[PDB]
């Protein structure tokens, strides 16, 4: 043994280990995260098998679990500043105000779905930002114009090469919360390979606790992230999207 | 009839001569290895392009990822390819 | 309108690309393809600047009134929004790239048949 | 002319290398 | 330099 070349590769068990200290792991994740780990430490680290197992487990360790960005529930500054950057577009700001207020009383944060349609040039996508700063909340976004490939939306199977989450998942990878601010601009000019069935298990509150990544294969909260839609005109946006 | 003993024969000897090709081969490229590339010498090789570009925060963490895992894959992974091509076309 | 483009990044002293979306209709071309699929390329724009090698090119978009149906139209949308430029996202890189630098000509025989969104911006 | 049986030398040194890697390795699984 | 390249050539 001495004589061989010996390396302490072990050590990537508690390097992966060390991330879910301040999260909040549910049982089911964490019991895949359990298996996964001790599939690890069997495979040669030479094999693909164990390259593909060492990413599944650095998807898995680095959302958020149980993360929540601190939002901000004091009425008179998020309403001081959604005045500081729009003028006008008192119905936004009236549903973003009482949001607010929903949110204080409950106690707990709250997840919401808003859509915002109108002429072109009315601040539809620029208040997003506004809307974060007065929520605290991490901001992030992505354009469904054109969107034909439903992989954006759900991902790969991770049995193939180089497959990856996708875009919500990268999303929580990113902004490092579980309740962040998305964006989906052109939600009404989607395409069709048919990504319009697959935001109906995202912008669905009865579905959308559960979001099933086919990279990832655990199910994970979503019903307290806040999205916000923007559409030019109504009448061409899905009817089961409308619906919600 | 030894016919059947006489082409294992025949097939060990082709055996044997595979084993002369793989010498032959290691012996070519002892020094075929020169002026060849490797999994170190590409880091650099692609260190050197964000030399002389002011590389945002984000692209900058996006590259070290990249870069963190290229050493662990080995050199033939189609894996390694992939991660390869985005890096080429990524600190371009 | 074709022969100007030139002569204006001449000029400017600015690289000079044409991109002709007219007939085009594949919205690949502009977004580019994942990098799971193989032989994957990002999308024209990410050439451009690749070729040029100059983040400030001027990018000639000939004849946005002959684009197809059947959409590139709505993905122009996040390569000519006057502030969303900052940001625009290429499936190949996943990585936002800043385009508020490039100079973006684009010619159109008739006006009329531009879609809003893209003849208000 | 000649460096064709130093090549030779020093390619059948790395094999020789790599054979005893591959034998101490197989030792060391016994 | 011409060494070298003999020794590619022959192998
Ligand atoms: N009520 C408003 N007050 C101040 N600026 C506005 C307002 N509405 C729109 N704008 C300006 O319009 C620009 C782009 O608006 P945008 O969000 O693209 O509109 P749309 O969502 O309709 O495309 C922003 O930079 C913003 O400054
Ligand atoms: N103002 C001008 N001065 C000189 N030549 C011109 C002018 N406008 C157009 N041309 C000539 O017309 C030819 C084709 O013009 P083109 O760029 O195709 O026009 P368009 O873009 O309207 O189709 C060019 O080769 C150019 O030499
Ligand atoms: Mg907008
Ligand atoms: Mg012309």
């Amino acid at each position: 043994e001495l004589g061989l070349e010996k390396d302490d590769k072990d050590a990537i068990e508690e390097k992966f280990r060390e991330r879910l200290k301040e999260l909040v792991v549910p049982k089911h994740v964490m019991d895949v995260v359990d298996e996964e780990l001790s599939k690890l430490g069997l495979l040669d680290n030479h094999s693909s098998e164990f390259n593909v197992t060492r990413n599944y487990l650095d998807w898995l360790t680095s959302i958020p679990w149980g993360k929540y960005s601190n939002e901000n529930l004091d009425l008179a500054r998020a309403q001081a500043v959604l005045e500081e950057d729009h003028y006008g577009m008192e119905d936004v700001k009236k549903r973003i105000l009482e949001f607010i207020a929903v949110s204080q009383l409950r106690g707990s944060t709250q997840g919401k779905i808003l859509c915002f349609y109108g002429p072109p040039g009315v601040g539809k996508t620029s208040i997003a930002r506004s809307i974060a700063r007065a929520l605290n909340r991490e901001y992030f976004r992505f354009s469904v114009g054109g969107m034909t490939d439903v992989a954006e939306i759900k991902g790969h199977r991770r049995t193939y090469v180089g497959a990856m989450p996708g875009k919500i998942i990268q999303c929580l990878k990113k902004t490092k919360t579980e309740n962040p601010l998305i964006l989906i601009d052109e939600v009404d000019k989607i395409g069709r390979g048919d990504p319009s069935s697959a935001l109906l298990e995202l912008l669905d509150p009865e579905q959308n606790a559960n979001f099933l990544d086919h990279y990832l294969d655990v199910p994970v909260d979503l019903s307290k992230v806040l999205f916000i839609c923007t559409a030019n005109v109504t009448d061409t946006i899905p009817e089961p999207l409308r619906d919600r | 009839q030894q016919r059947l003993g006489r082409e294992v024969e025949e097939k060990i000897k082709q055996t044997h001569r595979k084993y002369l090709l793989q010498e032959q081969l290691k012996i070519i490229k002892k020094e075929l290895g020169l002026e060849k590339d490797d999994k170190d010498a590409i880091e650099e090789k692609f260190r050197e392009r964000l030399k002389e570009l002011v590389v945002p925060k984000h692209v900058m963490d996006v590259v070290d990822e990249e870069l963190s895992k290229l050493g662990l894959l080995d050199n033939h992974s189609s894996e390694f390819n992939v991660t390869r091509n985005y890096l080429d076309w990524l600190t371009s």
